[PDB]
């Protein structure tokens, strides 16, 4: 059987979770209490899909998330929230203080005596589970506790457990505004754990996020909570395939092999085509050539990246609800034939195609209208280093004074470390402009 | 859970204190007499913050008042909330100071400083995880500077890894309570830049600016002036109390704001300011508070922000808002502002949001700036010193007590050290 | 002023004996270049320092650098160009267990001595050389460590406290209290070097057994005098010669320090950045009005951040030569830590100071009253 394991670090992976949970509660007809009445009401069939809960004896189902944080006030909202009866009581609260926007204080002094817990809880869940896929890590850069947990976190796992896949969904820092001054020093310094442990690393960004917002479904003055509900959108778009039936599935390893030319390259960008409120639900056909369209455009990018200055290593559509295989082809041709997107000269394949019976669910209070057909698209294209450059020069601006060091240096982390840290991503820049040249 | 540990030292500290615990314990509900009479449960969620709990379900604020005058400690106890203090952290003798740092510091002071350090010490073993301190005091006198200073120091020794913040009162341009002044402050300010991670600076010409411009008070006195300091303090530590979308504890401020050590003198300010009336005409929004948070003549420190460089602020929210809103107003803020801002600093404003309001008020911003301006308090402070060093004015009052020309001497050097200092980031081009 | 940047290279360890033991480090005259073991197709990084040194093969004499060698090239030449009238500041900056100790010290009882025997010994043997009835010196030493931003006295006997740092307005920072003594003899600066390295705080990690947790200073002032009272004044001439011995920088994923031991290494590290912080600056500073326009606008050099560099104000710019000992190992674990000393020595290598100080007002206040 299939399943995966979710573990969530810091307050946007906390915040982004109990919106997952939401939506996977919706979905599968599970009460916040963790009972289900369809069992006593259908009699029959698999709505506990186990991808997500493990159930018990008396018929609650408990989901499969491990939460970590080292603030008590975010994870104790959810203790004592909505879905408080939801979660097992072990929710791995670090009740010191947060790492202030420090990837020393929460990768080096503050990070231990809290990684054997989590580890041992990891452990556990794994020792229940049967024919695990892989780990769904949530957490966001910039955030000091995020990025050094994350970073201690990733590198226990590769040796406890190596081979199973570990997909990672990561909120990269924006390129105008943002909340904290260090965020491109603690940007910067998750390069190595994101390249050598992660496998494959989905990115997000605020701004393109409040930009689909704004254009798309006509809010005004958008939150946090629409940005976590178009990112459990897309999760669960993601993995959908390990649980509804579909007519060509796509479980976690056929779709990690198709996005990743070379093992340094797992940086694909992400984004959901059928954004659109209620009322401009209307007027409207969403076909599946016009939401195939709607995918490859720039404004629809949930990264602030134009695809338009780099080139389409590779491609995976994911459609969910009242699709047909024939549609499904007839965009894609009709995309090939467009000039403005450019493909490698080394892809002549190109795309990778996944459709799925079950349409997505419309959160009560939300701000999707109901459709019958959606799709979600993940391209791995060059136009992504251009973000990185950006970052980068931030980076500079902030290391030729040695500003803020010192917070970082006391801390146990040496000096040597930025530059360590800087010279990979420069590594990481220049691979990334070798494997877009053309072949003669 | 994250505990703060209260201090309070000289007439103005004990005035702000006092002040200070009737505004937090409005916010949490709490009774004159102790007992809670609250309504919502977010306001028990946290209490442990300011307050320990006691065997007849009353709460006792984590407070030590400190002094060396018996009538302050009697006007702070014959008051409105001062039965909510326990006496056992009464701790003071005779004979003031008597604006005489010299007194403060070594003579009286160090007879006193022994009970003092117990009390605290015993405040702090009860806590279970200790965030840091925080200390009232005006510079301008002795008692405050003296005893403040060495308190620092000590706690400094005892206590390295916490934090130790400061709501320090400096000597004000043209108002001058005192002769001493310059000799007082100069001492303090050379004590205080070793020996802490943050002060906030205070000026009693700009209350009294903010009374008169923006709030439109007639006849404005002390309570005002520390009605408006303690809402400052109230707005600092909000999100370790409250929950929200995004925290930030005293720490995450002092990482984000202090670029280098010695660089940690900050400017602060509060907002709205409807002056009772005008009310009814403006439309509370988050651009509004934006507004009125970054105008040059809210700020409480009486240093112009125009006159020099922003190295980094912050601002904190309490409300329900968006983040975009707020977001896309720090943007607009630095991109009009361009040249008030350093250069190699992008994105230099810190922002956090909590989501539990002041009880009257449906929205409300505290703002903490970290500019260049600064300097020229301290520049000024300098020439004052010098002004009556040269001739030596009252200098027999201090060499009484033991300190000789050479303490004065090092203590000039640093302020203007420090002065320099901040003037190498005030500049443009490069 | 100068730095005199000795890159120099020792012999193996058992730590490193451990791993594949080769040597990343070779040179051809002035040039040093290192290898990358990670890259070794890549070009190594390539240096031009007049005092790069190799000692990894001590009984070769082809190319081999004997540390009568690196006196000649620094020691003697330093002390010559410094002796009209300079402060002279000879410090080593590494890492752990990077051999910091055999350049300050080095082989006591053979003929490969360290810095501080041949200088001493040297400048003692030049004193006795001149040494007559109208020509006289007169040596003190002096001695103390930094814990952790506490200044303490290892000459003296044990006093628990902490001496209090002051700035005289003329003679700038100093110690209050400090220990001084007067010296007649090289084997006399033999044997108080030896109490005091005894006396510093020691303890153990992985990269070395007995790293040494605290930054160590070490002062002579050293006046001499001629009386050719007809046509001479008395006391011409006085010098500051500083030698100072910095913990290196704490690779806590290399050593995996816990407790106190953390917070040690946490502090060293805070120093040392702070120091090369300011050998940055102050370098970029006399670099700048010495060469470009001689505006001389203002120009802050951070001392105030650290105790070191406060009390080594005088002697790390200003007015003083300076010097350091870039102790390298030939090991793959250190490329990185060697990359940033030698790019902190191309932040350094000139410093460029002035000086010429030290009369006598009261010898030739017999002129002018006569
Ligand atoms: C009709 C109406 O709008 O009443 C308002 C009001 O007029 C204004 C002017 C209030 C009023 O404040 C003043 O008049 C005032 C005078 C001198 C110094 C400071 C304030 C108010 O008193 C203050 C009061 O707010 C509070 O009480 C806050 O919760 C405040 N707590 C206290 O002032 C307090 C005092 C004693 C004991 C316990 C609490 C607070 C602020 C920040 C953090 C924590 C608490 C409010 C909304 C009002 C009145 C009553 C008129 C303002 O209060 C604040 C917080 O500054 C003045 O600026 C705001 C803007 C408000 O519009
Ligand atoms: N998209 C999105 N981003 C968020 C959300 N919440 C926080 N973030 C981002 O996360 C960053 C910091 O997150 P955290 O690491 O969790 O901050 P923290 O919980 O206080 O812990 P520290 O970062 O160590 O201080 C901020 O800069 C935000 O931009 C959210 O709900 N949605
Ligand atoms: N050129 C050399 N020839 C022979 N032996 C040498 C040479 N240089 C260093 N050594 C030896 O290598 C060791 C270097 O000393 P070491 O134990 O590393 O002290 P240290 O590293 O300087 N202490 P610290 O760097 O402050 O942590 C000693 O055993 C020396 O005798
Ligand atoms: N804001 C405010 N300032 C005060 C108050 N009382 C005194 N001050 C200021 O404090 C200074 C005198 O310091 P003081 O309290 O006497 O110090 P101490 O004698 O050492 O305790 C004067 O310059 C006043 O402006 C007060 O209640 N509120
Ligand atoms: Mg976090
Ligand atoms: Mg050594």
């Amino acid at each position: 059987m299939r399943e995966c394991i979710s573990i969530h670090v810091g307050q946007a992976g906390v915040q982004i979770g109990n919106a997952c949970w939401e939506l996977y509660c919706l979905e599968h007809g599970i009460q916040p209490d963790g009972q289900m009445p369809s069992d006593k009401t259908i009699g029959g069939g698999d709505d506990s899909f186990n991808t997500f809960f493990s159930e018990t004896g008396a018929g609650k189902h408990v989901p499969r998330a491990v939460f970590v944080d080292l603030e008590p006030t975010v994870i104790d909202e959810v203790r004592t929230g909505t879905y408080r009866q939801l979660f097992h009581p072990e929710q791995l609260i670090t009740g010191k203080e947060d790492a202030a926007n420090n990837y020393a204080r929460g990768h080096y002094t503050i990070g231990k005596e809290i990684i054997d817990l989590v580890l041992d809880r990891i452990r556990k869940l794994a020792d229940q589970c049967t024919g695990l896929q892989g780990f769904l890590v949530f957490h966001s850069f910039g955030g000091g506790t995020g990025s050094g947990f994350t970073s201690l976190l990733m590198e226990r796992l590769s040796v406890d457990y190596g081979k199973k896949s570990k997909l990672e969904f990561s909120i990269y820092p924006a390129p105008q505004v943002s909340t904290a001054v260090v965020e491109p020093y603690n940007s910067i310094l998750t390069t190595h754990t994101t390249l050598e442990h992660s496998d494959c690393a989905f990115m997000v960004d605020n701004e393109a996020i409040y930009d689909i917002c704004r254009r798309n479904l006509d809010i005004e003055r958008p939150t946090y909570t629409n940005l976590n509900r178009l990112i459990s959108q897309i999760v669960s778009s993601i993995t959908a395939s390990l649980r509804f039936d579909g007519a060509l599935n796509v479980d976690l390893t056929e779709f990690q092999t198709n996005l990743v030319p070379y093992p340094r390259i797992h940086f694909p960008l992400a984004t959901y085509a059928p954004v659109i409120s209620a009322e401009k639900a209307y007027h409207e056909q969403l076909s599946v050539a016009e939401i195939t369209n709607a995918c490859f455009e720039p404004a629809n990018q949930m990264v602030k990246c134009d695809p338009r200055h780099g080139k389409y290593m590779a491609c995976c559509l994911l459609y969910r609800g009242d699709v047909v295989p024939k549609d499904v082809n007839a965009a894609i041709a009709t995309i090939k034939t467009k000039r403005s997107i450019q493909f490698v000269d080394w892809c002549p394949t190109g795309f990778k195609v996944g459709i799925n019976y079950q349409p997505p669910t419309v959160v009560p209070g939300g701000d999707l209208a109901k459709v019958q057909r959606a799709v979600c698209m993940l391209s791995n294209t060059t136009a992504i280093a251009e973000a990185w450059a950006r970052l980068d020069h931030k980076f500079d601006l902030m290391y030729a004074k040695r500003a803020f060091v010192h917070w970082y240096v006391g801390e146990g982390m040496e000096e040597g470390e930025f530059s360590e840290a800087r010279e990979d991503m420069a590594a990481l820049e220049k691979d990334y402009e070798e494997v877009g040249v053309d072949s003669v | 859970m994250r505990e703060i540990v209260h201090i309070q030292a000289g007439q103005c500290g004990n005035q702000i204190g006092a002040k200070f615990w009737e505004v937090i314990s409005d916010e949490h509900g709490i009774d004159p007499t102790g007992s809670y009479h609250g309504d919502s449960d977010l306001q028990l969620e946290r209490i442990n913050v300011y307050y320990n709990e006691a065997t007849g379900n009353k709460y006792v604020p984590r407070a030590i008042l400190v002094d060396l005058e018996p009538g302050t400690m009697d006007s702070v106890r014959s008051g409105p909330f001062g039965q909510i203090f326990r006496p056992d952290n009464f701790v003071f003798g005779q004979s003031g100071a008597g604006n005489n740092w010299a007194k403060g510091h070594y003579t009286e002071g160090a007879e006193l400083v022994d009970s003092v350090l117990d009390v605290v010490r015993k405040e702090s073993e009860s806590c279970d995880c200790l965030q840091g301190f925080q200390l009232t005091h005006s510079l301008g006198g002795g008692t405050g500077s003296g005893m403040g200073t060495l308190l620092i120091s000590k706690i400094r020794e005892e206590y390295p890894d916490r934090i130790m913040n400061t709501f320090s009162v400096m000597p004000s341009p043209k108002v001058s309570d005192t002769v001493v002044e310059p000799y007082n402050a100069t001492l303090s300010v050379h004590q205080l830049v070793e020996n802490t991670d943050e002060t906030y600076c205070i000026d009693n010409e700009a209350l009294y600016d903010i009374c008169f411009r923006t709030l439109k008070l007639t006849t404005p006195t002390y309570g005002d002036l520390n009605h408006l300091v303690s809402a400052t303090m109230s707005g600092v530590t909000t999100c370790l109390r409250f929950p929200g979308q995004l925290n930030a504890d005293l720490r995450k401020l002092a990482v984000n704001m202090v670029p280098f050590p010695r660089l940690h003198f900050f400017m602060p300010g509060f907002a709205p300011l409807t002056s009772r009336g005008s009310q009814q005409y403006r439309a509370l929004t988050v651009p509004e508070l934006t507004q009125q948070m970054f105008d040059s003549k809210n700020m409480m420190a009486a240093c112009d922000p125009r006159h020099g460089r922003y190295l980094t602020v912050a601002a904190i929210f309490r409300g329900r808002m968006s983040m975009k809103e707020v977001d896309e107003q720090m943007l607009n803020v630095q991109n009009k502002n361009s040249s008030y801002f350093v250069e190699w600093i992008p994105n230099n404003v810190k922002t956090a949001v909590c989501d539990i309001p002041p009880r009257g008020l449906k929205m409300s911003a505290t703002f903490i700036g970290n500019s260049t301006a600064i300097q020229e308090l301290f520049k000024r402070i300098s020439e004052q010193f010098t002004a009556m060093f040269r001739r030596k004015a009252f200098l027999h009052w201090y060499t009484g007590e033991g300190m000789d020309e050479m303490e004065f001497t090092e203590a000039e050097s640093n302020m203007n050290d420090l002065v320099s200092e901040y003037q190498q980031y005030q500049d443009a081009t490069a | 002023a100068s730095v005199k940047v000795a890159v120099r290279v020792r012999p193996f360890n058992s730590r490193e004996m451990s791993r594949d033991s080769k040597c990343i480090i070779q040179m051809s005259g002035s040039t040093t270049t290192i290898v990358n073991p990670k890259q070794p197709k890549e070009t190594p990084k390539s240096f031009s320092f007049d005092y790069s040194y190799w000692s990894h093969t001590s009984p070769e004499d082809i190319n081999y650098a004997s540390q009568k060698q690196v006196y000649r090239d620094i020691g003697e030449e330093m002390l010559q160009h410094a002796f009209e009238g300079y402060n002279v500041c000879i410090f080593a900056y590494g890492q752990t267990g990077a051999g910091k100790s055999y350049t300050m010290m080095g082989k006591q009882e053979k003929d490969q001595q360290g810095i501080i025997p041949q200088l001493c010994e040297d400048l003692f043997s030049r004193i006795n050389d001149t040494t007559n009835d109208n020509m006289s010196y007169s040596v003190e030493v002096s001695y103390m460590e930094i814990y952790c931003e506490r200044v303490r006295d290892l000459l003296n006997p044990k006093n628990k406290g902490n001496l209090r740092v002051r700035e005289h307005p003329l003679l700038g920072p100093y110690v209050e209290d400090l220990s001084k003594l007067a010296v007649t003899s090289y084997n006399d600066i033999q044997d108080l070097m030896d109490s005091g390295n005894k006396a510093r705080t020691v303890a153990a990690t992985n990269m070395n057994e007995t790293s040494s947790r605290s930054h160590a200073v070490f002062n002579i002032i050293f006046t001499q005098k001629r009386h050719d009272a007809e046509t001479n004044i008395t006391t011409e001439k006085v010098s500051k010669i500083s030698l100072v011995d910095l913990a290196g920088s704490e690779r806590a994923d290399s050593t995996g320090a816990k407790g106190t031991r953390l917070k040690e290494g946490a502090n060293i590290n805070k120093s040392l950045t702070t120091l090369g912080k300011v050998i940055s600056a102050l370098a970029e500073m006399d670099s700048g009005p010495n060469k470009n326009k001689k505006k001389k606008k203002t120009d802050f050099i951070p001392y105030r951040d650290s105790v070191l560099t406060w009390l080594l104000r005088e002697n790390l710019g200003g007015n003083s030569r300076t010097a350091m000992v870039a102790a390298l190992s030939p090991a793959d674990i250190n490329y990185d830590e060697t990359l940033s000393t030698l790019r902190y020595a191309d932040r350094a290598k000139q410093i460029r100071c002035n000086a010429v100080i030290n009369e006598d007002p009261n010898n030739k206040l017999i002129r002018e009253l006569k």
